[PDB]
């Protein structure tokens, strides 16, 4: 929603918010490595460069759901940062349980995001 | 743990002209009570089901009765969504309350109108063409816009949302208007492994909230 | 049978389990045959014996003051009026290179001179460690792996106070009583044989803590 | 829950000769947070691993930049063992925070002396060779006198130690003196069934605590 939202304005700023989702079974147990990396550098080649910057390291058998905050984003007439999520560790799981899942991410603005310069849109 | 759409809880109409000179008919427990729709059989393959309101209790019990033999209606809901899966079960199912979910056709690139099975699909409700966009042309990714609940299997099997009654009249038919459409989509498929139980049951329990009737036939 | 009451606690101490004087070193000064030296210089080892070691080694840090009793005699254990010099070198001084070398005559190394015929010289050293403690286990390197020179106690260098040859051999015992002891984190007791004096090298064939027995549920080995 | 070493809170050195004529260097969050290793896959073969500290983080983040480009350091360490096992898995692990863990060779009954790659094994970590005697020539059995957590795989999955600095001197060398080593040991062997994941993972992670620096190159 804040991505169709935006398309209608020219200027936006603030942070955002993004919260993943793991849909796995119950028993399925293991840690990714989210790692946010700022708009200045590009993608982190390993997960030991990605463990240097601002990163969260998130456990499926503990939090079902993490929510990471990107301090600030903008936009005029990208400058944006990357995320990139990491196999910290293997994905563990116990017999006759799946071996694959999915994790669900979804994107909002926080409350000091703001709009400038009211502009049609290129979707429709 | 309950979402209260638009934190609005459902409550009586205020006094009305039409209903100043009549007053309506407020029925308790006997309508006000619990239904439990059939169960639906979520499958690896499924796509996910809608129910129409209050089109879904049309023709079930003393609700039923009120619906058809009134000409006016209004009132909120309570409904339940619950699945019955194992810890070996994995899958995430969105449940949205959709007001005024009008259901598109879909045209060959020529049906370019819904049928009757499709609009009203009862109290068995209907099965999603293209969930994607939901069968009206609209995202599903946005649909979190309506109030809504996760079913995450690892998490939690049961949903509960509170849907007081929308609409820009203050009264309407409920034979020929459906106020909201529930949907359960799911996102992330159901997987198992062999030996499990091959589909995951989904019950849907409804409780009328401050149902009224006007202009008993 | 059975001792009904408990023994106390004083024994059980670290200031009395790391007491009382023991044999450190036996220091021979060869002046006859084809040795006709006149003089050694020993290098104070507190982990001479592996009895010594083992006990040391359940501590990781330890500071102590090291009390020195040197016990002379000759082969047939008489003990005649000859007179001895014994010189302290402090960590970091010139040891002696001949039985006339200028280093007997350095005022700053402390020197005993006793006659065999005295009862034994003794003498207390200090704590002699730049750090606050003795570490018998150092995980790095000076700058070989784990030796630490800070551990250097010094070196006794003995001679006889003669001009030429004496033709007899000085036999002397060092006895070391640790004093005013405190130890810092606890360690376990060595299992396996050492293999060679300042590491903690063990041979592959490992022996097991524990005797064997013929079966997890009999008692009798 | 969380083992403080030799119950002695990680704190900053009290006034120092050397250190009132120039104030040592305490950096924040920046250089105190938390690095998260390379995963260890625990299978049933495995022996146990152990790391040198500071040596681990050495090469590592600005603590490293720090630890390289200054002469003296000092500072504490909060150290997490975490496993991600499932409840069908079995098996015991003893975290043992070991001071002056000096490595001993195995000659054959001549390498006497360790090399460079067991000594400072890196962020890496080393295997051990013969857990029985710790690499080191005492027994296993009693490296309970050392501060340890167990990480029993059916009551706990994880372990906190936290070691102050411990030295015969107030600072010393990061790059050529290991104050402790950190080692995770294997006692009960890994056991799992056919269809289970065939190793546990074992996460190493640590927040060094109070950090000082000194003479700055």
């Amino acid at each position: 929603m804040v991505g169709q939202i935006c398309r209608y304005y020219t200027q936006w700023s603030g942070s955002l918010k993004v919260t993943f989702m793991f849909t796995g079974s119950f028993m399925a147990t293991g840690k990714m490595l989210i790692a946010y990396t700022p708009p200045g550098s590009a993608q982190p080649t390993t997960r030991e460069a990605a463990m240097l910057g601002t990163h969260i390291v998130w456990d499926f058998g503990l939090q079902s759901s993490v929510t990471l905050v990107i301090p600030w984003i903008s936009n005029t007439h990208y400058a944006t940062g990357i995320v990139t999520i990491w196999y910290q560790t293997n994905f563990v799981v116990p017999p006759d349980t799946p071996s694959e899942a999915n994790i669900i991410a979804l994107g909002a603005a926080q409350e000091n995001f703001t709009l400038k310069l009211c502009k049609d849109t290129d979707e429709i | 743990n309950i979402v209260l759409s638009y934190g609005e809880w459902p409550g009586y109409c205020p006094s009305t002209d039409a209903t100043a000179v009549d007053k309506p008919t407020r029925p308790d427990v006997s309508v006000n009570r619990f239904y439990t729709l059939s169960t639906k059989s979520w499958k690896t393959e499924s796509t996910g089901w809608y129910w129409k309101f209050p089109d879904v209790l049309n023709d079930t019990g003393v609700f039923g009765q009120n619906a058809q033999f009134h000409y006016l209606y209004r009132s909120g809901f309570c409904m339940h969504v619950q699945c019955n899966a194992s810890k070996f079960h994995q899958g995430a199912l969105l449940v949205v309350v959709i007001p005024e979910f009008v259901v598109a056709a879909s045209s060959p690139a020529q049906g370019l109108y819904p049928d009757f099975a499709h609009t009203n699909p009862g109290k068995e409700g209907q099965v999603f063409r293209d969930p994607y966009v939901l069968d009206a042309g609209i995202p599903l990714s946005q649909a979190l816009v309506f109030p809504h609940q996760w079913i995450n299997l690892r998490t939690n099997n049961c949903a509960t949302i509170i849907m007081p009654y929308v609409n820009a009249l203050p009264f309407d038919s409920a034979l020929n208007h459906s106020n909201f459409g529930l949907a359960v989509i799911p996102i992330s498929p159901l997987k198992y492994c062999n030996g499990a139980t091959t589909e995951v049951p989904i019950t849907l329990t409804i409780a009328p909230l401050n149902s009224e009737f006007s202009g008993l036939r | 049978r059975c001792v009904m009451n408990r023994n106390g606690v004083n024994e059980a101490s670290v200031e009395h389990f790391y007491s009382r004087a023991g044999l450190v070193g036996v220091v021979e000064v060869k002046d006859s045959g084809t040795s006709q030296d006149g003089y050694t210089v020993w290098p104070i080892d507190v982990m001479g014996f592996v009895q010594q070691r083992r006990k040391l080694e359940l501590s990781t840090y330890m500071r102590f003051d090291a009390e020195f009793t040197f016990v002379s005699n000759l082969n047939d254990s008489t003990t005649p009026g000859m007179l001895l010099q014994y010189m302290y070198v402090p960590p970091g001084a010139p040891k002696p290179d001949g039985r006339k070398s200028y280093q007997w005559q350095t005022a700053t190394n402390p020197s005993i001179f006793a006659k065999l015929s005295d009862p034994p010289p003794q003498v207390s050293v200090p704590f002699m460690s730049p750090a606050s403690a003795y570490q018998w286990f150092y995980d790095g390197y000076p700058t070989q792996y784990g030796q630490c020179p800070n551990n250097m106690m010094g070196h006794f260098a003995i001679r006889t106070v003669s001009e030429s040859t004496t033709g007899k051999n000085v036999h002397v015992r060092v006895y070391m009583r640790i004093k005013h002891v405190r130890a810092w984190v606890p360690r376990p007791f060595r299992s396996q044989a050492y293999m060679v004096k300042n590491y903690p090298t063990y041979s592959q064939t490992i022996s097991n803590t524990a005797a064997d027995r013929a079966s997890i549920t009999t008692t009798d080995y």
